[PDB]
RNA sequence: GGUGAAAUUCUUGGAUUUAUUGAAGACUAACUACUGCGAAAGCAUUUGCCAAGGACGUUUUCAUUAAUCAAGAACGAAAGUUAGGGGAUCGAAGAUGAUCAGAUACCGUCGUAGUCUUAACCAUAAACUAUGCCGACUAGGGAUCGGGUGGUGUUUUUUUAAUGACCCACUCGGCACCUUACGAGAAAUCAAAGUCUUUGGGUUCUGGGGGGAGUAUGGUCGCAAGGCUGAAACUUAAAGGAAUUG
RNA sequence: AUGUUU
């Protein structure tokens, strides 16, 4: 995988944590 | 009172009566007390004084503008308006200007404008945070306020009104030659939804 | 002592009318009670009164300004704008 | 430049700052030179040419306010006009217009 | 089928007044009829000629003339200067890399009412024993240059008639006024004259139109 | 490794040159990276100089040229044959053929 | 002594205009284009096409009353080619073999100074 | 029109093309370079104003006031965010035409945000010379930029000369370049990446096999996007650099 | 102009 596009998708999975963190309390 | 650009009482001598005559202008901004005004076809071109349109150069801003020649000011009269003069056509004496709006008007040369921008400029720029304040800006204008929504009514009440949701039920954009009681909504509207892309259309 | 960390003046709204709302009142507000230099007795006492009108404590000069402030951008453009077009219609 | 020798003049020469002073040395004869500031109110500063044109001492016309003035001749208080009463070793009273 | 050149009349552009000579060629309009009149359609036309067919010599071969038709006086149009502009092969032949290009440019009113906006150019260039392969002016003789060129071309209009300034533009003393009054600060090698733009006309005044 | 000594372009204390557009495929390329060349070509050859010389009214014409300034993005300019690839030791050899 | 029309060569890629007009331009006389002589949507710009163009506008050049010509060749310029397309070179070939005098050839290219920031993408035609 | 070829689209309500105009916004072609300035990001129409800066000249002044720098500050392309203005062009998204086996990819036609500007954020780039800064020294050469010095120098006018441009020589500072490499390096290559086992001029920062991973968690900054800081479990005998022959 | 995998 292209490096760039691997923290790209690192970092969409990361929004997806953030925002099931956030769910979660 | 209800008007959010400052006014300025002018006072000029009566040219044929030994008395003074005060006027009630809209204070451009920088006008201060104790400047003096001048208002004609031969006053300079500074911020305050009064000059037909003809008589300023092009790009040159003025405000509190006279649609006909004698009306005492019809245009750009609100806080932080003005009109651009965007050209003259000196044969059958016609100034072109651009209205707050962005329409461009064709005015006669011998209508007046103060130079300069109304003051109270930036007045809608903050947020009125609170019904109270929409109260108390309302209390001086008109009975215009608050606002109950159609929708929120009965059918006797307003073409919105009744359902067992809250809705128009039909489309919300009236015809210009529907009738009263009718003209609920969006009259005439061109088009509808978030504006997306440049205005200004010519 | 600093009393606020980043609310200052709009600390009298409490927690109420959201933060984008209460930074863009905080803005506007400390314009329009900031104090002014007067451009006629060069003092450091020019207030607002209503919208658009700010008086000098000293002197007692009042001038036409904006809503929140004693002058705004488009009117200092125009005041350049019309001393530009008066001294090329003069010379 | 001017705010040098306006410089030069406090450290050296005799002035006195304000109107009140500035108009009591011009009716006594002993003002060389009445600097106004650019804010000056036009009133003040017509008396004051008035009073120079019959006292016959010159007038320089500072390009600053009050502020700026008094900044030049080296105070911490708003100047509007300066009289220069001894030019010490100065060059104002001779390098002007 | 209905063949518009049949109602179509030939007219002759008697253009200038003062270039070398009276014809530069014809034009067709619509034959004048009821509510479309042929002067109408015409007296707004704009003929571009270039300034060797107009003067008959062929060291005008750049330098093309515009001509706007003022009046129309009995199958002849009666025109007037519009405007002067080098050709594209020219200007692209003079721009050349290893000099400096200097352009200047101003907005001038001849002695009449005619404003005009008057575009000269020049280049540096090598001196008769320079070694040295490229020939660039230091930008402050650029500003001199530029300064002294705006000079001379303000005041070579402003007190000249159109007339006079479309007599003098030919013969090219502009130019030859420019290199002396630069040559103490750079050679300047191809001084000209690039442009000329109508911005404003008087006006019309057909009786000091008849000069042609 | 570093292909070339300097850079695939021209820029040695700059930082930044502004971009130019490809004429052939409209890329965006720095102005120094990118290959220009000029074309001058005469505005009739066309095997027609002899015909359109019998056809023109004015004698001996000498018509114009056409001035065209091409700057060309890496990959056009290979793919057109512009520029060709050379061997390592021919790669420095900055003198046009 | 002729009569004097302008030939205004637009030689783009994709299709070649042969518009001789009036000296002035205004008027124009028998605009025929590649694509009007060929129908195969992709000899538009051939010169063979642009031939046959020039051809049928000389023709009706020289019934209207059109003698000689002033070339005006340019291509689409703008911001897109700056490069006359092949079919203007024929054009104007076959404009001077049909009868036609020819005068002050000129490049009339649309140039500019920089402006319009050219399609594409910063990436260019992916070709 | 547009393409490899097409198609979408527009078109006898006259499209495309021609001429004369007008408006808008963006940009600043050619000149433009192994050229210039800036701390970097960057900066290319004119002129005016406002401050600033390097180099040079200096038999001017002060006299160690300096170099590099945790913490701490200022600026920081593009994209993106907030709110106004503006919105011509191009154009993430989106819609469409084709291609293909599929092709909401490349290619074509539109087109929102954006692109521009103001007032605030954000603080990241293959932010590159993948080469910290200060200092000294060690080959040759020719260019070129800026300043200075000299010539029975060339041209240009003022009338002696003088600047202006140019030639020649020197010189200081700069962007670089060519040859050679004693020397260095794994080599590519390098005037520094040399003066390193014959190892010490001063100083800041960073790395310790490849992954997991710039991930998790905590902190802090941010409106958000995100930035900065930043593991462990586990896994693995290679991964990687340079060059050689196929 | 389009041609995938081993
Ligand atoms: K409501
Ligand atoms: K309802
Ligand atoms: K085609
Ligand atoms: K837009
Ligand atoms: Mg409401
Ligand atoms: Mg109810
Ligand atoms: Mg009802
Ligand atoms: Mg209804
Ligand atoms: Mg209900
Ligand atoms: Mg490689
Ligand atoms: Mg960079
Ligand atoms: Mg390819
Ligand atoms: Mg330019
Ligand atoms: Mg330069
Ligand atoms: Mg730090
Ligand atoms: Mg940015
Ligand atoms: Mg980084
Ligand atoms: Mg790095
Ligand atoms: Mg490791
Ligand atoms: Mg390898
Ligand atoms: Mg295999
Ligand atoms: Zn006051
Ligand atoms: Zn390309």
């Amino acid at each position: 995988m292209r490096a760039k596009w691997r923290k790209k998708r690192t970092r969409r999975l990361k929004r997806k944590r953030r925002k099931v963190r956030a769910r979660s309390k | 009172s209800g008007r959010g650009a400052p006014l300025a009482k002018v006072v000029f001598r009566d040219p044929y009566k030994y008395r003074l005559r005060e006027e009630i202008f809209i204070a451009n901004e920088g006008v201060h007390t104790g400047q003096f005004i001048y208002a004609g076809k031969k006053a300079s071109l500074n911020v305050g004084n009064v000059l037909p349109l003809g008589s300023v150069p092009e790009g040159t801003i003025v405000s509190n503008v006279e649609e006909k020649p004698g009306d005492r000011g019809a245009l750009a009269r609100a806080s932080g308006n003005y009109v651009i003069i965007i050209g003259h056509n000196p044969d059958e004496n016609k100034t072109r200007v651009r209205l707050p709006s962005g329409a461009k008007k064709v005015i006669s040369s011998d209508a007046r404008g103060v130079i300069g921008v109304i003051a109270g400029g930036g007045r809608v720029d903050k947020p009125l945070l609170k019904a109270g304040r929409a109260f108390h800006k309302y209390r001086l204008k008109r009975n215009s306020w608050p606002k109950t929504r159609g929708v929120a009514m009965n059918p006797v009440d307003h073409p919105h009104g009744g359902g067992n949701h809250q809705h128009i039920g039909k489309a919300s954009t009236i015809s210009r030659g529907a009738v009263s009681g009718q003209k609920a909504g969006l009259i005439a509207a061109r088009r509808t939804g978030l504006l997306r892309g440049s205005q200004k259309t010519q | 002592a600093k009393r606020t960390k980043k609310v200052g003046i709009t600390g009298k709204y409490g927690v109420r009318y959201g933060s984008s709302l209460r930074r863009q009142v905080k803005k506007l507000e400390i314009q329009q009670h900031a104090r002014y230099d007067c451009s006629f007795c060069g003092k450091k006492t020019v207030k607002r009164g209503a919208a658009g009108i700010w008086t000098c404590s000293c002197c007692k000069k009042t001038v036409a300004g904006g809503a929140y402030t004693v002058s705004t951008a488009a009117a200092a453009t125009v005041r350049s704008t019309i001393r530009r077009l008066r001294e090329m219609v003069e010379a | 430049s001017i705010n040098q020798k306006l410089a030069l003049v406090i450290k050296s020469g005799k002035y006195t700052l304000g109107y009140k002073s500035t108009v009591k040395s011009l009716r006594q004869g002993k003002s060389k030179l009445i600097i106004i500031a650019a804010n000056t109110p036009v009133l003040r500063k017509s008396e004051l040419e008035y009073y120079a044109m019959l006292s016959k001492t010159k007038v320089y016309y500072f390009q600053g306010g009050n502020n700026e003035l008094g900044t030049a001749v080296g105070k911490l208080f708003r100047v509007g006009v300066v009289s220069i009463l001894e030019a010490g070793d100065s060059d104002i009273l001779t390098t002007l217009a | 089928v209905v063949d518009p050149f049949t109602r179509k009349e030939w007219f002759d552009i008697k253009a200038p007044s003062t270039f070398e000579n009276r014809n530069v060629g014809k034009t067709l309009v619509n034959k004048s009829t009821g509510l479309k009149s042929a002067s109408d359609a015409l007296k707004g036309r704009v003929v571009e000629v270039c300034l060797a067919d107009l003067q008959g010599s062929e060291d005008h071969s750049f330098r093309k003339i515009k001509l706007r038709v003022d009046e129309v006086q009995g199958k002849n149009l009666l025109t007037n200067f519009h405007g002067m502009d080098f050709t594209t092969d020219k200007l692209r032949s003079m721009v050349r890399k290893w000099q400096t290009l200097i352009e200047a440019n101003v907005t001038v009113k001849t002695s009449d009412d005619y404003v005009l906006r008057i575009f000269a150019i020049a280049f540096t260039r090598k001196q008769a024993n320079q070694v040295k392969r490229h020939s660039y002016a230091q930008s402050s003789h650029i500003r001199a240059i530029r300064k002294v060129i705006s000079e001379i071309l303000t005041k070579e209009v402003q007190g000249s008639t159109l007339a006079q300034l479309t007599s003098k533009l030919i013969p090219e003393v502009i130019n030859k006024e420019i290199e002396n009054a630069t040559k103490d600060i750079f050679p300047l090698q191809n001084i000209h004259v690039r442009k000329v733009k109508l911005l404003k006309q008087p006006k019309f005044d057909v009786g000091a139109l008849m000069a042609l | 490794p570093k292909k070339r000594a300097s850079n695939g372009r021209n820029k040695k204390g700059r930082g930044h040159v502004k971009p130019v557009r490809c004429v052939n495929c409209s890329k965006s390329i720095p102005k120094d990276k990118a290959i220009k060349r000029m074309a001058i070509r005469n505005i009739v050859e066309a095997a027609a100089v002899r015909d359109l010389s019998e056809a023109s009214v004015y004698p001996e014409y000498a018509l114009p040229k056409t001035y065209n300034k091409l700057h060309y993005c890496v990959s056009c300019a290979i793919h057109a044959r512009i520029v060709r690839v050379r061997s390592r030791e021919d790669r420095k050899n900055r003198a046009p053929p | 002594s002729q009569v004097f029309g302008v030939a205004r060569i637009y030689a783009s890629f994709n299709d070649t205009f042969v518009h001789v007009t009036d000296l002035s331009g205004k008027e124009t006389i028998a605009r025929v284009t590649g694509g009007m002589k060929v129908k195969a949507d992709r000899d538009e710009s051939s010169p063979y096409a642009a031939m046959l163009a020039a051809q049928d506008v000389a023709a009706k050049c020289k019934e209207v009353g059109i003698t000689a010509v002033h070339v005006k060749i340019r291509a689409t310029g703008g911001t897109r080619t700056k490069t006359p397309g092949p079919g203007g070179q024929a054009a104007l070939r076959a404009l001077a073999r049909s009868g036609l005098r020819i005068g002050r050839i000129e490049d009339v290219t649309p140039v500019p100074s920089d402006s319009t920031r050219k399609k594409g993408g910063r990436r260019g035609r992916r070709l």
